[PDB]
C-alpha cells in the first residue's frame, strides 16, 4: 500500500507538471517534428531534381 | 508569544489535542515533576490548538488562562538545567543509536508511529498494523480517483496533440521510405 | 534543435570550427556581410569559407522521433526520475538526522528539566513545610 | 569508494577541495542548483568548477550475474530495484514525519519543563521570603 | 538536424571535421574503437580526438504523454520498445 | 604535503555494494545495450 501510494504521488505529481508545461512541451515537440519532416521532404525533392535533370540529359 | 512554541514552530503534532483526556493521563502519573510537566504539556497543546488552529482541526477551542512568567526566570532555569545537564553524546553514538534502533527493529516497523518500545503484545501491533493499512488504503483510493480525474482531464486536452504528433510520425516515416526508394532510383538511373 | 540568431529550426544548418555555435546558411552569410565576418558575441573573426561547415544528416539509419516513448529518451526519464528521487531522499534523510539529533538534544534538555523540576519541587515543598512551622510555633 | 549522495559508487566521481567527500557530478550541480550553491552535509559554498575535481582512474568492471543475461530478467531486476528504492524512500518520508512529531512532542515537554521550572522557582522564592519576613520578626532564642 | 548514427536527436551532437555528418558522442567514439578510428559510411579514417567538433546548443525536450506519467507505465513503454527494436532488428538481418 | 588531498567518507547513507543490481548500473547496461544494437543495426542497415 506504500508503496501503491508513492507511484500514485509521482503520478499526481507528473500529471501537475504536465498540466503546467503540456502547451510548450507539445508546442516545441511539434516544431522539432515539422523541422525534421521538411529537411527530410527537401532533400527527397532535391534528390528527385537531380534524377529528373539526369533523366532529360540521357 | 504568549502561545506554545509549537505552535510558532514548523512540523505541527497534532490538529486535534483533547485538554481533559491529556490531563488525565498526567494524573495518573506516578512521578510529581514528570505529572506536572504533562499537564502543562497538555495545557500548552490546548492553548496552541485554541490561538493557532492548524488546517482541519475544528475552530473554536477554548483558550487556558496561564500566569505571567518573567523572562529572567525562565533564563535562569535555563541555565540551572545546563548545569545539571551532563556530557552531551557524540553525534556518531547517537547515529549508532539510530543504526541500532533501525537493524533491530524494523525499519517498516520503525517508521509506523505505534510500534512502541513497550508495545510487545503482537494483538496490538496487529490491531495497529491494520488501522495503519486501512488508512493507507484509504488514501491510496483518494489519490488514485484524484489522479483518475487529472489523468481523463489531460487525455481530453491532449488527445488531437497527440493525435497529430502520430500523424506526422507517419508521414515522417513514409517520406524516409520514399527518399530512400528515390535516391536508389537516381543511382540507378545515373549507372542507366 | 534550433539555430542561435534565427532560432529556429535550420534549413541549411552550418557549423563554425572554432566556436561551435550552429547557425543559418544565409542569416550567417549576411550577418558576416555586415559584421566583417565576426561571430555574434565573440571578437573573434570567423572565415567564412574556412570556418563554416556544413552539416549533413545521412538517412541511413531509421528515422527516430524525439518522443517521450523513445527507448533512449525513456532512459533518460528514468535517470532523471532516479536523481530526482535520490536528491529528495537525500535532503529527507538530511532533515530526519537533523530531527533526530534535535530531539535526542531535547530529550536529554528534558531529563536535566524533569531532575532541576523535581529538585526544585522539593525545595519548594520543604519551605513550605518550614513557614507552616513558623506560623505554627509564632504564636 | 561509494558517493556520499547515493551510498553507491559512482561512475564519474568528484571530490570537494574542502572536505574530500566523493560524489557524482551530476547529483551535486542539481543539489547546488536546488540549495543556491550549498555543499552537501555543510553550510559552505563550494564551486564545482574549481572546488570540485575529477578523479582520473580505471573503471571498476562490475560482475554481470548470470541471470542478468536476458530482457526479462533483468528487465525484472530493474523494477525489483525501483520498488525497493520507493518503498525505501516512503519508509524514509515516514520515519521523518514520526522523527517530527516525537521531536514537536519532546519540544512541547521541554517547553512545559521550563514554565512549571519558572513557576516553582517564583514559589520557591515567595516562601523563602516569606521564611525570611517570619524569622526577622520572630525573637530567636 | 539529427545524429546519423542514432536516428534521433543526438544529446551531445558531433561533427566530423570533414564529412559533416552529426553524430552522438558515445556512439562515435564506440565506432572509432569498433573499427579502428574510422568514419562508419566512409573510406576515411576519422581521428575522434581532432576531427570530432562538438556541438554546443540547446537541449530538445521531448513531450511527455499524459499515459506516460507512471514507473510502471515507463517500464511496460520500455519493454514494449526493447521487444519492437529486437523484431526490427530480426526483420533487418531477414531482408538483408 | 600539499599536492595530496585525503578523501574523507560520509556515513549518511548505507554501503551498497556494486553489484548488477544498482538502478545506475542497469542504467548504463542498458545504454550500452542500447548502442550496441544500435551499431548492428545501422551496419544491417549500411549492408541493406
Amino acid at each position: 500500500a506504500y508503496t501503491a501510494q508513492a507511484y500514485l504521488s509521482a503520478r499526481r505529481a507528473h500529471l501537475a507538471l504536465l498540466d503546467t508545461h503540456g502547451k510548450n512541451a507539445w508546442l516545441i515537440g511539434n516544431w522539432h517534428l515539422e523541422g525534421e519532416v521538411k529537411a527530410v521532404e527537401k532533400e527527397l525533392a532535391e534528390t528527385k531534381r537531380e534524377i529528373d535533370r539526369v533523366s532529360l540529359a540521357r | 508569544r504568549r502561545r506554545t512554541q509549537v505552535m510558532q514552530r514548523e512540523l505541527p503534532r497534532t490538529a486535534v489535542v483533547d485538554i481533559d483526556a491529556l490531563l488525565r493521563a498526567a494524573d495518573e502519573i506516578e512521578d510529581p515533576a514528570r505529572a506536572l510537566v504533562a499537564r502543562e504539556a497538555a495545557l500548552l497543546m490546548a492553548h496552541d490548538a485554541a490561538k493557532y488552529p492548524l488546517p482541519g482541526a475544528p475552530p473554536g477551542v477554548k483558550p487556558v488562562e496561564i500566569p505571567r512568567f518573567s523572562d529572567d526566570e525562565l533564563a535562569e532555569a535555563r541555565l540551572q538545567i545546563l548545569m545539571e545537564m551532563k556530557e552531551k553524546p557524540a553525534p556518531e553514538v547517537v547515529h549508532a543509536i539510530w543504526n541500532r534502533r533501525e537493524e533491530n527493529l524494523n525499519a517498516l516497523r520503525l517508521g509506523l508511529g505505534y510500534y512502541d518500545s513497550d508495545s510487545e503484545d503482537g494483538e496490538d501491533d496487529v490491531a495497529n498494523i491494520r488501522a495503519t493499512l486501512e488508512a493507507a488504503l484509504d488514501r491510496l483510493m483518494a489519490s488514485a480517483e484524484k489522479g483518475n480525474k487529472l489523468e481523463k482531464k489531460l487525455n481530453l486536452h491532449l488527445g488531437g496533440y497527440k493525435n497529430r504528433a502520430e500523424m506526422l510520425r507517419k508521414k515522417l516515416g513514409e517520406a524516409h521510405a520514399a527518399l530512400e526508394k528515390a535516391r536508389n532510383a537516381l543511382a540507378g538511373f545515373q549507372v542507366l | 534543435m534550433l539555430c542561435a540568431l534565427s532560432g529556429e529550426i535550420p534549413e541549411e544548418p552550418v557549423v563554425s570550427k572554432k566556436t561551435g555555435v550552429l547557425f543559418e546558411k544565409r542569416l550567417i552569410l549576411k550577418y558576416l556581410e555586415e559584421h566583417n565576418n565576426i561571430e555574434p558575441g565573440t571578437t573573434e573573426e570567423l572565415d567564412p569559407e574556412t570556418d563554416l561547415l556544413p552539416i549533413k544528416t545521412s538517412r541511413v539509419v531509421r528515422p527516430r522521433p524525439p518522443n517521450f516513448t523513445s527507448i533512449p529518451s525513456l532512459l533518460k526519464a528514468f535517470q532523471d526520475e532516479w536523481d530526482a528521487l535520490v536528491l529528495e531522499t537525500y535532503t529527507t534523510r538530511e532533515q530526519l538526522a537533523r530531527v533526530r539529533e534535535e530531539l535526542a538534544t531535547a530529550l536529554y534538555q528534558h531529563d536535566a528539566a524533569v531532575r532541576v523540576i523535581a529538585r526544585l519541587t522539593r525545595e519548594r515543598d520543604e519551605a513550605r513545610e518550614a513557614l507552616a512551622r513558623l506560623t505554627v510555633t509564632g504564636a
